[PDB]
């Protein structure tokens, strides 16, 4: 019964994002420099995150080191050495007093920063999943959502340390996530060419879309939580919307043959920040696909990228063991 | 919805010829390298044919070789697989599988238990 | 399960693509003067 | 000018000055090229990089002393500008001169502990220790350099004056003594451990690959140049310094100045190839 | 220049002091990706010389070896994690002609794939013993050496150098071992073929190449 799916899903097509934002003002070409490079992890960095107060980053690398950054002064607060050099996930609690990470171990571990008179121990492990960690988002400091490559994705409860629920229907590996604004849904971008709606508290897929060709790499939801938009091995991110669950646009361009790796919005949603294995970073114009800026400064591949929670940079890792804030 | 159909499945002699044809949609043809997997009774999932691209480039397995001609056509998104010398150690399930990434002849994962660019098969019977 | 899914998500609310792009316009338009990049 | 036999140096003016220009004028073009990458395409910063930027320094240093020199030899042997001038252009010259050798002999070294020893090399970080070798080196050569500053003075003898390059007379002794001294240390140890270092580079490439043996035509062409711009300029200034210090005819001390003034463009072009042989 | 600012500053100073302590340790490591069939019998030689990870010592130098097997059957996305490693380790049932085909393709796909077109392999065909008293591929009818078991354990290292040298020229290299069940020494050939690969970087390194 695709075709029906199919054919309910042309029949609310009826004005094109590029013919309905075709009079719309073009922003200028966006020229962002870099203000401070972090000199500090060995290997090439996996992952990063950004803290709710704005200012601490945490950060992984292949060197099995978990930086905890001052993106104000560089200044080194913390070096949590982990257990497995292998991880590929990063996530700052919102209230900063946590910290998550995980990956080829099948294992998020989580680590108490806010000790009394010791330093950073691991708090808790969370051993229920089967295939390598791909992403993780706490939702509070109890609660955190984590997807891995056993084509499945799961809610924890941090004190018990089991899975609450479980979003099963997937296929692929489950490659990236992102929260809604609201913590009350999620989107997952996995393996299969396809991305799912899932409801945390129900814990089933509301709604599914087919629009890449490839493994979908990075995913982020808009900044009202309507919409999302998906980085894939074909080159190309697409936006989604919710309600009309059909794809809005394509940010592909010719002579873009590389996957991208990170995708990440601004606080307005009107740039689209995409990193790319082409050693560099691409800025989109969300609602025109057209090019507005490049950051050009890594030199091995950006393959983690974040735009601050209050919108005033944004901080790409690279495989070159260096992170770079823009503006 | 990246979509793959096959055709030309049917009960042949130990003799005779048969061709398989696999109906690309929902993707760029030309772009991806494609393969030609393999199942039987009560084995794994094995691995034929191989094409570039381009179309220049072809690989077989070592008991396939002067036997399986292939051709694909980018302009009708179609991938073929001629088969003339058969034996009655063939019968199988034939699946059109894709390469994950363009530009890119990984096909790291094309014969796996799982594959989502994958088609659904044809029963080729003897 | 596959069948029984695309049942489930075939009866949906779905509304036009225009509206949709209206309301990231007004959004994008709305919220452009907080967004220093 | 209190000697009895007098040099027929009409060649200098017309061999060493242009020399010189040339070799000075690419030397600062392609050092600077090369600094310029350095310091602003690349990020790389190995010991090899870091002792082929100290190279590279001495080298634009060196090519930046040249222009006095070929003026003052494009003058006619005169020297009309200071007395302090002089003894600073050769300190220049031959702490410049010398550092690039020091520093070749650390390329030499590094490579070859790389290339004997891959593995157990990298259990002892010597990647930053190569800045505290390079400034030992550059602390060294200013320490054993420095009595060049005494020893060059101004002296006029006829209706020109001089930018000795050796010494004032009736101290030649002194010098003698302090340039052997010098050639020992900085030429006789720098060269043998060189030479050392890049035939057993050489020997175990040698012993099994189209990048082992090219690996080894490098080595072979960098030591070539080594030792053809520095070897003759070397032995034929102790030769020409030995028998000043003794008494010949006028014909062999005319033939020993021939072969030195001929042999210092060599030692000019050393530190105008470098550039190309090590980084291009 | 606050108090709690210098104090900042010096708690990130003594953290760099300690990530400068474990950057000296981290660069005189190597670390080795064992990959194969699941009846290659790369278990067998991780215990001979000792997700699994396995940590000797040979010539003073560190090794760490890693079997990650907690995984599914679909590689292409973690299998970028072992980038940056010195040297990845492939076991073959040389025995089992049955799956040869498909060792030869695996071999081959890691050979071109982009994120470890850098990465030297050394390659071990295991089961010897079991090939010698065995002793498909119609290549064998006109295949002449460079008794029969000879010509048959170096046709398979053939077909396997055949795949290597098609494609991957300066910048990564395999090295062919032939491999037994009750070896004792392949710790010795880990660090003289990782000896090689860290040679060749250097020589790239040194302007050399
Ligand atoms: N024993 C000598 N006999 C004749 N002329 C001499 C003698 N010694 C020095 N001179 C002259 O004195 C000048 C400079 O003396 P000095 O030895 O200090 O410089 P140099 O080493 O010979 O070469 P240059 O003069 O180019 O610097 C030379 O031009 C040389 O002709």
């Amino acid at each position: 019964l695709k075709n029906q799916i199919r054919d309910a899903r042309k029949a609310c097509a009826d004005a094109t994002l590029s013919q309905i934002t075709n009079n719309i003002d073009p922003v200028g070409r966006i020229q962002m420099r870099t203000r401070r490079t972090l000199r500090g992890h060995l290997a090439k960095i996996y992952a990063m995150h950004w803290g709710t107060d704005s200012r601490l980053l945490v950060s992984a690398s292949q060197d099995g080191k978990l930086i905890i950054w001052d993106s104000y002064t560089t200044n080194k607060v913390h070096a949590i050495p982990l257990r497995s050099s292998w991880v590929m996930t990063c996530a700052y609690a919102p209230s900063g007093n946590y910290v998550a990470c995980g990956g080829l171990d099948n294992i998020c571990s989580i680590y108490n920063l806010k000790t009394r008179e010791g330093n950073v121990r691991v708090s808790r492990e969370l051993a229920g999943h089967t295939g390598y960690l791909s992403c993780c988002r706490f939702l509070d400091d109890n609660q955190i959502v984590t997807s891995s490559g056993d084509t499945t994705c799961a809610l924890w409860d941090i004190e018990t340390g089991q899975q609450t629920t479980t979003f099963t229907g997937h296929t692929g590996d489950v490659m990236s996530l992102s929260l809604a604004p609201d913590t009350r849904l999620f989107v997952s971008g996995a393996c299969d060419a396809s991305a799912k709606l899932w409801d945390v508290r129900e814990g089933m897929c509301r709604q599914t879309f087919t629009g890449h060709e490839s493994d979908i790499n990075a995913i982020c939801f808009f900044p009202n939580g309507n919409a999302f938009a998906t980085g894939s091995d074909d080159a190309t991110c697409r936006l989604f919307d919710l309600r009309a669950d059909q794809e809005l646009m394509t940010y592909s361009h010719d002579n873009i043959i590389c996957g991208i790796t990170s995708v990440s919005f601004s606080k307005s949603g009107r740039l689209l920040l995409a990193g790319y294995d082409d050693f560099n970073c691409n800025v989109w114009d969300a609602l025109k696909a057209d090019r507005a800026g490049v950051l050009a400064g890594h030199d091995n591949r950006v393959s983690c990228l974040g735009v601050t929670d209050d919108g005033m940079a944004v901080a790409t890792g690279s495989w070159d063991s260096f992170l770079k804030i823009w503006n | 919805q990246v979509q793959l159909q096959e055709s030309g499945g049917g009960l042949v002699q130990p003799g005779g010829s048969l061709r398989l044809s696999c109906a690309a949609s929902g993707f760029t043809f030309s772009n991806y390298k494609m393969n030609w997997v393999r199942q039987a009774p009560g084995k794994g999932l094995e691995w034929v044919s191989d094409i570039s691209q381009s179309g220049a480039s072809i690989s077989y397995t070592g008991s396939v070789k002067g036997r399986f001609t292939i051709s694909r056509d980018n302009a009708k998104n179609t991938l073929y697989l001629q088969m003339n010398s058969l034996k009655p150690e063939d019968t199988a399930v034939y699946y059109c599988a894709r390469c994950p990434a363009p530009f890119t002849p990984f096909c790291f994962d094309v014969t796996s238990t799982t594959y989502a660019y994958r088609g659904q098969g044809t029963q080729v019977t003897v | 399960k596959l069948v029984e899914q695309l049942k489930m998500e075939a009866n949906i609310d779905r509304i036009k693509v225009s509206k949709a792009a209206a309301d990231l316009m007004a959004y994008c338009e709305a919220h452009a003067k907080e967004d220093p990049l | 000018l209190g000697y009895r036999c007098r040099f027929n140096e009409d060649f200098k003016y017309v061999l060493l000055p242009v020399s010189y220009g040339v070799v000075c004028v690419l030397g600062l073009c392609l050092n600077a090229v090369a600094l310029y990458i350095f310091l602003c395409r690349l990020k790389t910063w190995n010991a090899s990089t870091t002792y082929m930027f100290h190279l590279a320094v001495s080298d634009a240093l060196y090519a930046a002393s040249l222009p006095l020199l070929v003026y003052y030899y494009a003058r006619g042997d005169h020297w009309p500008f200071s007395t302090v001038l002089c003894k600073l252009v050769r300190f220049l010259f031959y702490t410049n001169l010398y550092c690039s050798i020091l520093f070749l002999t650390c390329i030499s070294v590094h490579r070859c502990l790389g290339v004997l020893r891959p593995l157990r090399s990298l259990r002892w970080g010597r990647a930053r220790y190569a800045r505290r070798v390079a400034g030992a080196v550059w602390v060294l050569v200013l320490a054993c350099q420095a009595p060049v500053l005494y020893f060059v003075t101004t002296s006029a003898r006829g209706g020109r004056v001089t930018c000795h390059d050796t010494s004032a007379p009736e101290l030649f002794s002194r010098f003698v003594a302090y340039s052997s001294v010098m050639l020992g240390l900085l030429f006789a140890v720098p060269f043998a451990v060189i030479l050392v270092c890049y035939v057993l580079m050489a020997r175990r490439l040698l012993k099994p690959p189209r990048a082992k043996r090219k690996s080894v035509r490098t080595i072979a062409v960098v030591l070539a140049v080594f030792a053809l711009c520095f070897l003759p300029f070397h032995v034929t200034r102790t030769l020409y310094y030995s028998f000043r210090s003794l008494d010949l005819s006028c014909h062999t001390l005319n033939a020993i100045n021939m072969a030195y003034k001929v042999t210092r463009p060599l030692a000019s072009a050393n530190s105008c190839l470098n550039p190309v042989l090590y980084f291009l | 220049l606050s108090a709690e600012d210098k104090a900042a500053v010096e708690r990130s100073k003594m953290i760099e002091k300690q990530l400068q302590k474990d950057k000296q340790v981290y660069r005189a490591t190597h670390r080795l990706l064992l990959l194969g069939a699941d009846n290659s019998g790369k278990s067998t030689i991780v215990k001979q010389m000792r997700i699994f990870e396995t940590k000797f010592q040979v010539d003073k130098v560190n090794f760490h070896m890693f079997d990650v097997g907690g995984q599914r059957d679909e590689r292409r996305k973690w299998i970028q994690c072992f980038n940056d490693v010195t040297a990845i380790i492939f076991v073959v049932d040389s025995s089992d002609y049955n799956r040869l085909q498909e060792a030869l393709n695996d071999f081959k796909s890691i050979w071109n794939n982009r994120w470890l077109r850098t990465i030297s392999v050394i390659l071990f065909l295991n089961k010897q013993d079991l090939l010698a008293e065995k002793v498909y591929f119609p290549e064998f009818a006109r295949y002449t050496t460079p008794p029969r078991v000879t010509r048959a354990k170096y046709f398979i290292r053939d077909e396997f150098l055949r795949i290597s040298t098609a494609s991957g020229d300066g910048r990564h290299y395999c090295y062919p071992h032939f491999t037994c069940a009750v070896d004792t020494e392949n710790a010795r050939r880990i660090f003289n073929d990782c000896k090689d690969i860290i040679l060749q970087m250097n020589l790239r390194e040194y302007n050399l190449v």
